[PDB]
C-alpha cells in the first residue's frame, strides 16, 4: 500500500521501483556501497501520504549516515542523490534546460545580472552550452554538495528554492569574468576557465562564486586599513570599518601608530575598543560574525595592557576580548630576548622616525633606537626582553590567537621597495602583506586600503608541475578581471586596487599531494618536493602576469615594486633556506627577469597561501597547506552530521601524517620557509602543541619560543593560530 | 620558566 | 525475593521446585477432583520450564498465609474533597500494600474556580504515594493522568523541574498527558489550543474519552462561547513544553485518549477508559468513589503474566499455554482479598487479566529479525495474533465452563466486535501477514458464551521475571550483552540468551538507527492487545548536530506513535556521553 | 473582613452597627418572646461598645447564609491507616473552611515496628493542612503533638 | 525549534 504527496497536493501509490532505480543510477560505478541498506534505513521512515521532497532528503540523508573511511563512496552516493533532488527543486527534471534559455528566465526573475545577456548574443550562449557538461556534477562529495547549495548556488533565501545547479555557476562565473575580452579569443578564454574550475584546478574565494553572474559589484572578502594618530584617521577608520564589515569582509586594522597612555591622553585602548564594535556592528547580537586582526609593534608603549587584551581575567575598560592580534617584532627585538636584555617601549608620538624605520629600514631602526634609549628626556619604560616575550608566548598560548609579524621579513623580502610603498601589516588570517595609507576622512582621495583578490590551485588535481601555466594564465587573468568588474566602497580601496592590482594566489591539498608523492610534514622528506613546487608556481604566476602587462599595461605603480628594479624572490629571501634545501631552480628565472624589467608586472603581487575551508571541501581537498586533524572530518547543520574522508583515503591512509602524529613544529616551519621563498605574500603558517606529549601535560616556554626563532630563522614572515591539542 | 643560557646559543 | 524465607534470621525454608508446584496448587485448589491434580501438573511444567512467567507478589506469597498479592491499581479521583479524600486513603492502604498506583486526577478543578486548585491535592496525592516508604523518598510509586487541554496544564507539564519553587513542584511521581486526534491537527495545522477547566466545560471532558465527535463539537463551541473562561495556547509551543519535560526528566507520558477507546474491548459509552497505570501497559474502566468505602467506586487493578516467547518451540504451544495461564490468573481473582470494596467491584465485574510477553528481543534476534528495519513487522503480527486468538480462546470456553464475568456485556466483544475488526487503519501499510486462524469460528463463539475476562492481554515490562528465566525484557531490545546489578554480595552479570550463537543477529537498543521500527512493531503489536504496551523511545544525543536532539525529531516521533494507533508512551531514554 | 461585601465587585453592602445588631438577633433568634429581644438588647450593646469580642468567622459570617464558622479543631490520630487516613480527611475538610489544625499524633508507632513510622504519615497530614492554600504554601496551619 | 511548514505534511 502507502501514498505519496505531489510536488503541489496530487496523491498516487508510492512508487518504490522509481526509488530504488534512482539509488542503483547513483550507486553506478561506487565501491562498497549497500543500496538495500540505503533502502532499509530510509523506508522505516515513510508513512502514508508522505511529502515527494521528503522521500528525497530522506534517501539522501540515509546514505549520509552511512559516510564511513571503510565506506567513503557513501560521500558520493550521498552527493549523487542530493544533486538529483536539486535538479528536480530548480528545473523539475535531472536535465538541465539550454544555458541561454537559464539565463533569461534568471534575468526575468532579476536573480543573474542582464549585461550576460547583453555581452552575449543567443549562439555565444548555444556554444558555452556545449562546453558545459553537467556530468561533472557526479564527482562532488557530499559535504561539497552542502557547501554548494549552502553558501555558493543562486537561491531564494526566504522561500528556500534553488534556481542553478553548480555547472551553470562555473560557466557564468567565467562568461562575467570574461566579458570583456576581444571576441576571437574570449569565448576561447571562457571555455578554458570553466574547464579549470569545473575540475577543481582553480579554486575561488566564496563571495566570487555565490556573487559573480548575480547583480552585485561586492566581492570583498577581506581588506587592510591603516590608521593615523589622529582623531580625523580614527574615525575614518572607524567608519571604513562599518562600510566593510557590513559586505562581511574581514578587517587588518592596524593601529600601531596610536599614541600611548598619558602623551601630551587616554590611549589606544578606549580606541581599540571602538574599532571593535565597528568590526561588530552588523552582526549577529552584536557578537557573532564579522571578524578582525588588529596590529602594533612589540616595543609600543602600551605592549603589556595590549598582549592581555583577550584574557579571561580583567576589568571591563581592561579587556577588547573579540578581535584577534598581531604583534609586529623585527631582529632586533629578538636579539635583545637571546642576548638576554632589556627592551625598551617607546610612545611612538615621542619618537621621531623610528615608526618608520621600524619596517623599512632595520640599520636605521637600530640607529634610531640605540639613540632614544640613551637620550633620557625621551619618556621610555624598560622591559626584560624574556618576560615581555613570555607574557606574549603565554596569551598566544592561551587564547590560541596572539599572532607574530616580523616586519623585517616582510619587508627585506617583499615585492615593495621598502622606502616607498612599505608593508606594515597583515590581514585578518595573516597570508595578506601589502602597502597601506591612513585616511583623513572616510573618502580622503590619499588613502590606501589593501584588499585581498584570492585564489588557489588545487595541487592535488594537476597531472603534474606544468599544468600550472595554463592554469596561472586562466588565474591570473581571470581575477586581473575581477578587479575592474567589482565597486569601491571607499575610494582609498579603488586606489590600491588600481594602482598596484594585487593579487594572492595559493594552494590547496597540500597535504593530499605530499602524501601521493609519499612524503611527511614533520621529518625534512619533503623540503625538496616544497622548494621545486613553489618555484614552479611562482614563475607561471610571474610569468601569466608579465605577459599581461605585455597586453594591457604594467599596474599603475609597477613602478614601486622590487620587481620593476629587476629584484626577484629569488634573490631576496632568507639564507638560512639554503642549509634545509637543495633543489636547483628548473626555470629560466633570469630569461623571465629581463622580461619582467621590459614590460613589468601587469600585478604588483601575485601569490599569497590563504586558508580555505569551503574552496577545498567543495574539491574534497586538504585545506590549503595544513595536514588534516583526522581522516575523517564532521560539522554540524540543521540536516544531520556531515562527513567528510580524505581523498583516496583508501590507497593513502599511511601516507597522511595527520596533524597531531607530527613529533614537533620543525618541518612544517621549514616547509613554510621554504614555501616564503616564492610567495609575494605571506602565509597563515600555524604551530601546534600536543600537551600530553610533554612532561606534566605543560608545554614548556622554552619550546614556545624555540619555535618562534625557527620561524624567523627560515624568514617566516607571519604566524597564526597556535592549536593546542586537549584530552 | 626559561633558561636564557641555551637561547643565546641560536643564530638568527 | 521469591522464596519464602525468615527475614530477620536470614535462613531460606524452601526451595524452587516447591515454590511451582505450590502455587500451582493453591491456584488450581477449586477444580474438581476429576481435572485438579492434571491441571497442577501441567501449569508447574509450564512454570518450572519457564514458558509462563508470574509476578513478584504471586511468586513469593500464593501458596503462604497471605492473601494480598496486588502489584498496581488504578484510582480514578472525582472533583470534590470526599473523593479527593477517597482517592488518598485507597493510594494509602493500597502503598501499603507496595502497589504502584495510577490516579486519574483530571477532573479536579482549575486553580480560580469559583479555588486554590489541583497542585496543592497532587502535593497530597504524593505524601499519601510515599506513606509507607524508606526515609518518606524511597519506594511506592505513581503516575498520574491529566488532560492535554486542562486550563493549568502549562504548571502541571514542569511539575517534575529542577529549578522551580516548593509550590510549583511535585517531583516525586510521574505524569501521563492525555491526548487525542483534535489536539495533535491543531499543532499539524499550526493553530491554538484551548485550555479549559473542566467545571467550567459541561459533558467535554466526558466525550474526550467516549466520543470524538462529540468532542470536536463541545470544543468548538465552547472555544466560541466567550462567557466560558478559557485561555489560547500556541499547540506548537504547548507541545514543545511537554516534549521537552518528557525528554528531560524521561517520565512525562503520554496517552492517546482516542485510540484507548476506539480499540478498546470496552463500550466507550458505558465504560470508558480515562487513564493507565504506573508504566502504561493498563488500560481498564475506573469510577470515582464517594468515600473510601463507596460501594459504587470502581478501582482497577492488574492481574498479570506473561509468555516467554523465546521458551516456546512454536506458536500453537501457546493454545494450552494460553489455558494454563489464563485459568490460573482467573483463579487467583477469586483467591486473594480486597482491600478496598471499589477494588473488589472491578475485578468481579470485569475479571480483568492481562497476559503479555518476555523475550521477545531473543525470539527476533533467533528468527533473524531485528527491530529498526521493519524485517520483523510481518512476523510479529503472526506472533501476536497467535497469542490474542489463543488467549480469547482460553477465556471463551472457561466462560462456556464457569459464565462469563458479570459485566461482560460492556464489552465491545459482547457485541460481536474483536480487536481485528476496530485496530488503526494506516497499519495494513506496514505489515501484510494474512489471518491464520479462525477468528470468525472465534467471534460466533465469543458472542454466544461470552468471555470468562473483559481483558486478557497487556505487555508489561519486566524485570525480575525475565532474569529468572535468563530472558530479555518484555518487549524491550538489551542495551548491551551483558548487564550488571549491584547486590551486597558482589557484582552480578547476566549474559544475553544464546550469546555465542547469536550475538550478530541481536540489535542491542543503542544500534537501532533510530525509533521508527520499533514504533511500528508496537503499532502491530497493539492490533490484538486489550490494554496497551509500555512502549519506550530512546535516544542518542551523539547521533545528531552538536548531541542535541532536535524538537523535530521528538515530535515526529510522537506522530508516528499516533499514526500506527500506539495507545501510550512510556519512557524516554537517553543515552549518555 | 467584617462587613458584608461583594469579593469580586469590591462594594461594601452593610454598617458596623447593622453587624452587631444582626449578629445579636440571630444568636438570640430562638429564645421565648418575652426575654429575646431583651437578650438581643443587651448583647448589641456589649459588642458595639466592645465590651466583649468575637472571632473573625462570627463576626463575618453570623446572620449570612453559612452555617460555618469554625476557627480551629482537634483530631486525635490513632494508630492505624484507617484512622491515619480519616484524620487527614477530617484535616482537608477543616483546612478548606481555614481551620487552625490540632493533630495528636504521638501514638503512631516508631519507625522499625514490627515499620516506615512517623514522618512519612506527617508529610502527610501536612499536605493535608496544606490542601486549600495559596500555591500549596500560604494558609492554614497546624499544630502537630 | 520547529518547521510547522513540514508537519503539517503529515498525515493521523
Amino acid at each position: 500500500n502507502l501514498l505519496v504527496t505531489k510536488r503541489d497536493g496530487s496523491t498516487e501509490r508510492i512508487n518504490l521501483d522509481k526509488i530504488h532505480r534512482v539509488l542503483d543510477w547513483a550507486a553506478e560505478g561506487l565501491h562498497n556501497v549497500s543500496i538495500s541498506q540505503v533502502e532499509l534505513r530510509s523506508h522505516i521512515q515513510f508513512y502514508d501520504g508522505i511529502k515527494t521532497s521528503d522521500i528525497h532528503e530522506t534517501i539522501i540523508k540515509a546514505a549520509a549516515d552511512l559516510i564511513s573511511r571503510d565506506a567513503p563512496d557513501y560521500q558520493y552516493l550521498a552527493a549523487r542523490l542530493a544533486i538529483f533532488h536539486l535538479r528536480k527543486k530548480a528545473y523539475g527534471q535531472f536535465e538541465p534546460p539550454a544555458l541561454y534559455d537559464h539565463v533569461v528566465k534568471m534575468v526575468e526573475m532579476g536573480k543573474y545580472d542582464n549585461h550576460l545577456l547583453e555581452d552575449y548574443t543567443e549562439e555565444e550562449f548555444k556554444q558555452m552550452d556545449t562546453f558545459i557538461d553537467h556530468d561533472r556534477d557526479m564527482t562532488f562529495s557530499y559535504a561539497a554538495v552542502k557547501q554548494l547549495e549552502g553558501k555558493y548556488l543562486v537561491q531564494n533565501r526566504v522561500t528556500g528554492e534553488i534556481y542553478e545547479s553548480a555547472q551553470f555557476l562555473y560557466i557564468l562565473v567565467a562568461a562575467c569574468l570574461f566579458s570583456n575580452y576581444p571576441r576571437e579569443t574570449r569565448l576561447q578564454y571562457v571555455k578554458r576557465f570553466y574547464d579549470a574550475v569545473s575540475t577543481f584546478k582553480i579554486s575561488l574565494p566564496t563571495p566570487i562564486m555565490s556573487g559573480v553572474r548575480t547583480p552585485t559589484r561586492q566581492f570583498s572578502s577581506c581588506v587592510l586599513i591603516e590608521c593615523g594618530d589622529s582623531l580625523d584617521s580614527i574615525n575614518a577608520t572607524s567608519s571604513a570599518i562599518v562600510k566593510y564589515v557590513s559586505q562581511r569582509a574581514g578587517i587588518g586594522i592596524n593601529a600601531g601608530r596610536i599614541r600611548a597612555l598619558g602623551s601630551p591622553h587616554t590611549g589606544c585602548i578606549p580606541f581599540y575598543k571602538h574599532f571593535q564594535t565597528a568590526v561588530k556592528s552588523c552582526s549577529q547580537g552584536g557578537v557573532r560574525g564579522g571578524a578582525a586582526t588588529l596590529f602594533y609593534p612589540m616595543w609600543h608603549l602600551e605592549v603589556e595592557s595590549l598582549l592581555v587584551l583577550k584574557n579571561n581575567r580583567g576589568v571591563e575598560g581592561n579587556r577588547v576580548r573579540h578581535m584577534d592580534y598581531g604583534v609586529q617584532i623585527n631582529k632586533l627585538m629578538y636579539t635583545r630576548l637571546l642576548k638576554g636584555e632589556d627592551i625598551t617601549l617607546f610612545s611612538p608620538s615621542d619618537v621621531p622616525g623610528l615608526y618608520d624605520a621600524f619596517f623599512a629600514d632595520q640599520e636605521e631602526f637600530e640607529r634610531l633606537y640605540t639613540k632614544y634609549e640613551k637620550d633620557d628626556s625621551i619618556r621610555k619604560q624598560r622591559v626584560k626582553a624574556v618576560e615581555l616575550f613570555s607574557l606574549m608566548m603565554q596569551e598566544r598560548a592561551s587564547t590560541g590567537r596572539i599572532y607574530i609579524q616580523n616586519v623585517d621579513h616582510c619587508n627585506t623580502h617583499s615585492p615593495f621597495d621598502p622606502a616607498i610603498a612599505p608593508v606594515r601589516q597583515s590581514n585578518l588570517c595573516l597570508e595578506i602583506a601589502l602597502p597601506t595609507k591612513p585616511l583623513n576622512d572616510v573618502n580622503d582621495e590619499n588613502g590606501e586600503i589593501a584588499l585581498c583578490t584570492l585564489s588557489a590551485f588545487n595541487l592535488g588535481a594537476i597531472n603534474n608541475l606544468d599544468e600550472l601555466e595554463e592554469l596561472a594564465i586562466l588565474a591570473v587573468r581571470a581575477l586581473d578581471a575581477l578587479l575592474d568588474y567589482q565597486d569601491y566602497p571607499i575610494p582609498a580601496a579603488k586606489r590600491g586596487a588600481m594602482g598596484r592590482r594585487t593579487l594572492g594566489i595559493g594552494v590547496i591539498n597540500f597535504a593530499y599531494y605530499l602524501a601521493k608523492h609519499g612524503k611527511r610534514y614533520s621529518d625534512g622528506s619533503a623540503n625538496n618536493l616544497t622548494h621545486k613546487t613553489f618555484e614552479a608556481i611562482q614563475y607561471y604566476l610571474l610569468k601569466a602576469s608579465n605577459e599581461l602587462a605585455k597586453e594591457q599595461g604594467a599596474c599603475p605603480w609597477f613602478n614601486e615594486t622590487t620587481y620593476a628594479k629587476g629584484i626577484l624572490p629569488i634573490d631576496t629571501y632568507k639564507k638560512d633556506l639554503d642549509t634545509i634545501a637543495n633543489e636547483p631552480l628548473h626555470y629560466d628565472w633570469e630569461a623571465l627577469r629581463e622580461s619582467i624589467k621590459t614590460h613589468g608586472l601587469r600585478n604588483s603581487t601575485l601569490s599569497a597561501l590563504m586558508p580555505s575551508e569551503t574552496s577545498s571541501q567543495i574539491s574534497n581537498a586538504t585545506n590549503g597547506i595544513e595536514p588534516p586533524r583526522g581522516y575523517v572530518s564532521i560539522k554540524a547543520s540543521k540536516d544531520g552530521i556531515l562527513r567528510q574522508v580524505v581523498p583516496d583515503y583508501e590507497h593513502l591512509h599511511d601516507a597522511y601524517e595527520l596533524l597531531w602524529e607530527m613529533p614537533g613544529n620543525d618541518g612544517y616551519l621549514q616547509l613554510v620557509g621554504i614555501m616564503q621563498k616564492f610567495i609575494d605574500q605571506s602565509i597563515s603558517a600555524n604551530t601546534n602543541y600536543d600537551p600530553s606529549r610533554f612532561p606534566s601535560g605543560k608545554v614548556p616556554m622554552q619550546q614556545l619560543l624555540k619555535d618562534l626563532l625557527t620561524a624567523y630563522k627560515f624568514g617566516v614572515k607571519t604566524l597564526y593560530f597556535q592549536n593546542t591539542r586537549d584530552g | 620558566e626559561v633558561d636564557t643560557d641555551d637561547l643565546s646559543n641560536f643564530q638568527l
